[PDB]
RNA sequence: GGAUAGUGGCCUACCAUGGUUUCAACGGGUAACGGGGAAUAAGGGUUCGAUUCCGGAGAGGGAGCCUGAGAAACGGCUACCACAUCCAAGGAAGGCAGCAGGCGCGCAAAUUACCCAAUCCUAAUUCAGGGAGGUAGUGACAAUAAAUAACGAUACAGGGCCCAUUCGGGUCUUGUAAUUGGAAUGAGUACAAUGUAAAUACCUUAACGAGGAACAAUUGGAGGGCAAGUCUGGUGCCAGCAGCCGCGGUAAUUCCAGCUCCAAUAGCGUAUAUUAAAGUUGUUGCAGUUAAAAAGCUCGUAGUUGAACUUUGGGCCCGGUUGGCCG
RNA sequence: GGACUUUUACUUUGAAAAAAUUAGAGUGUUCAAAGCAGGCGUAUUGCUCGAAUAUAUUAGCAUGGAAUAAUAGAAUAGGACG
């Protein structure tokens, strides 16, 4: 089928898609915190039971 | 006992016939009779470099309704031809014609990846630096 | 043209990637233990599957078999000697029971907390990593070192370092340079 | 520290029974050295490229200058 | 008989007609050096080994040979073929598949450094020599251990929990905190001594070295298989995604991005191959009415296979090895 | 020492058997991959444990077995022992 179609587009979207930059935040803690975070995120002082439970909802 | 002889010194004839029927199996068969180097674009090697001619936009199959960007390359080493996508947003824009990318299979062994039609293979360098530093930032296209 | 210095690797690898049930589990051993990867659970029970392999193939070897004896017994006697296998259960049918906890417990990380020491296994981790605590006179600064059963009554501080003696350390005695700066000539 | 010792039952065993490198640690060995090895090296391969003493070659050469 | 150090069609002379083969000769292929081995873990297997040890072969290709105990040697010679260096044009030289280092090739691989101090070898020999071998450099090949933070106070909130007629907060901590608090440590820097042939690191250790501008973790993913949004903004069958099923044509749970989250973590993606999954090569262990597959039919050689029956039955001794009830 | 013996397959045990590699015992390289060390006193004139075991099949040797499965024999007796 065809071969020779059209260049003039490529890279459209990216490049008219508007730049927002990245939101300084608070700094994740690097190693075996972070796995403590995890787990007393998870497994320690529990945020819901929607039903079952959710890891990252929304609004609702 | 159906076909296969189960006596105690038939293992001539077993082992004889496990071959014969190994020649059933694809991978086996391409294995043996060297097709690796036989055909395929690259020698058998992972990857190959190779010079970009120019540059294509090849309407997708069906159901699907594109235009996927891509260059026709000559690989140095074999001076075989062949046609490979350049992945991503832009990349295109990242070429120009008579240079020299580096391409690698496309995961598939032989076989079109997606919607694109006798394309194997794709772009993962050029000029030098990786496809994707230049997609970001982390890197800019060298001289000429 | 010189001998191969020969070498081996210590961890396996889960063949499913993402069973919710073992990651939940997993995750559990780490944060409980104080472990920085599921690597150091890992390691460990691809440490025991190898014992417990060993254990499979001499049960169907013939009771008193010079080998099942010998390696058998011997075997047994090591995994006393640290402090996972009970003595009360001492004949290879519980070494084919185990379980990794069995031997998390057992680290220095762990000992050095579960009595004081610690008040928590990450003050374990730091402190042991920050070359405090000895067993001998000999500093260890491995999480993972395995406290020994016997060594279990030489768990003290360091020779050296605060909370043993020895001295202060470069931060107390900047502070004293700002008072003794400060506060007087 | 842990380490090993030796002592000799003479100052002259010593200094016969020892490493040199030793001797020069301690204070009973100058450190004669000589040029680099492939210095050395590159000096007996020119040394190589003559039979005899050499002196009659010297004067043959400089009867070169001349012709 | 000759030739060899010697056996032999090894060669010569005479003489005969023999030698191998469907139990596959002979020929072709090999991106084929052989072995110890390696990768893959129910087993049986499959795959691989140029490469630290052993054996063989080669020194650009071939032949020929000197010396010698030993070479058909190449860091020996001779000739030819290819290559190629210097010149005063008469000539003369070279052989890195040793150590580096360079060109070429490519997807693909490090220093033109130091030493004989160890390990060992050779010589007339304790010393001399050894790019063998050791030293460092470059080195995310593969392998091991495993920093990036620990602990109080306090601001409201809690779930606990005794009391509840009803203010509530009260001291057992769950911790989310946009003011805090003093503790701790090496990464690095750096006396010293140690290390070393001499150095460099390491193990030591004076003076130094942590508060977010930090000493600041990354690589992928969040529709399904598959752990993790039905969030905001952008684009609008375009650009892009997507191993596979599929997404995108104006509310996109897959694109471009912010937020949030997941997974693995000093590492993670990818491409090629291979193994497992694969009882999809099936000896263990496949399948062949209709899904892939019984030859139109019978003979039949090689091959695989092949009924039953020939000292069974009784008696006695000898000395072992566990185990039981006692010790 | 003299005189003769139908041939096999199977199985057992054994010998002959490099190391490294694997399986694996011992020893706290501070842990660990490793290494084959080391451990003890009179630490001013020594004391001492080691440096294992296993696999290593096919073929050849050696040894025990006598089921299974082949092979040979006395019919033109040209037989057996004396």
């Amino acid at each position: 089928a065809k071969v020779h179609g059209s260049l003039a587009r490529a890279g459209k979207v990216k490049s008219q898609t508007p730049k927002v930059e990245k939101t300084e935040k608070p700094k994740k803690p690097k190693g075996r915190a972070y796995k403590r975070l995890l787990y007393t995120r998870r497994f320690v002082n529990v945020t819901l039971v929607n039903g079952k439970r959710r890891m990252n909802p929304g609004p609702s | 006992g159906k076909g296969k002889p189960r006596g105690l010194n038939s293992a001539r004839k077993l082992r004889v016939h496990r071959r014969n029927n190994r020649w059933a199996e694809n991978n086996y068969k391409k294995r043996l009779l060297g097709t690796a180097f036989k055909s395929s674009p690259f020698g058998g090697s992972s990857h190959a470099k190779g010079i970009v001619l120019e540059k294509l936009g090849i309407e997708s199959k069906q159901p699907n309704s594109a235009i996927r960007k891509c260059v026709r390359v000559q690989l140095i080493k074999n001076g075989k031809k062949v046609t490979a996508f350049v992945p991503n947003d832009g990349c295109l824009n990242f070429v120009d014609e008579n240079d020299e990318v580096l391409l690698a299979g496309f995961g598939r062994k032989g076989k079109a990846k997606g919607d694109i039609p006798g394309v194997r293979f794709k772009v993962v360098k050029v000029s030098g630096v990786s496809l994707l530093a230049l997609w970001k930032e982390k890197k800019e296209k060298p001289r000429s | 043209p010189r001998a191969p210095r020969t070498y081996s690797k210590t961890y396996s690898t889960p063949k499913r990637p993402y069973e919710s049930s073992r990651l939940d589990a997993e995750l559990k051993l780490a944060g409980e233990f104080g472990l920085k990867n599921k690597k150091e659970i890992y390691r460990i029970s691809f440490q025991l599957s190898k014992i417990r392999r060993a254990a499979r193939d001499l049960l169907t070897r013939d009771e008193k078999d010079p080998k099942r004896l010998f390696e058998g017994n011997a075997l047994i006697r090591r995994l006393v000697r640290v402090g996972v296998l009970s003595e009360d259960k001492k004949k290879l049918d519980y070494v084919l029971a185990l379980k990794v906890e069995d031997f998390l417990e057992r680290r220095l990380q762990t000992q050095v907390y579960k009595l004081g020491l610690a008040k928590s296994v990450h003050h374990a981790r730091v402190l042991i990593t920050q070359r405090h605590i000895a067993v001998g006179k000999q500093i260890v600064n491995i999480p993972s070192f395995m406290v020994r059963l016997d060594s279990e009554k030489h768990i003290d501080f360091a020779p050296t370092s605060p909370f043993g003696g020895a001295r202060p350390g470069r931060v107390a005695r900047r502070n004293a340079a700002r008072k003794a700066e400060a506060s007087g000539e | 520290s842990v380490g090993f010792g030796l002592v000799y039952n003479s100052v002259a065993e010593a200094k016969k029974f020892e490493p040199t490198y030793r001797l020069v640690r301690y204070g009973l060995a100058e450190k004669v050295e000589k040029a680099s090895r492939q210095q050395r090296k590159q000096k007996k391969n020119r040394d190589k490229k003559i039979f005899g003493t050499g002196k009659r070659l010297a004067k043959k050469v400089a009867r070169r200058n001349a012709d």
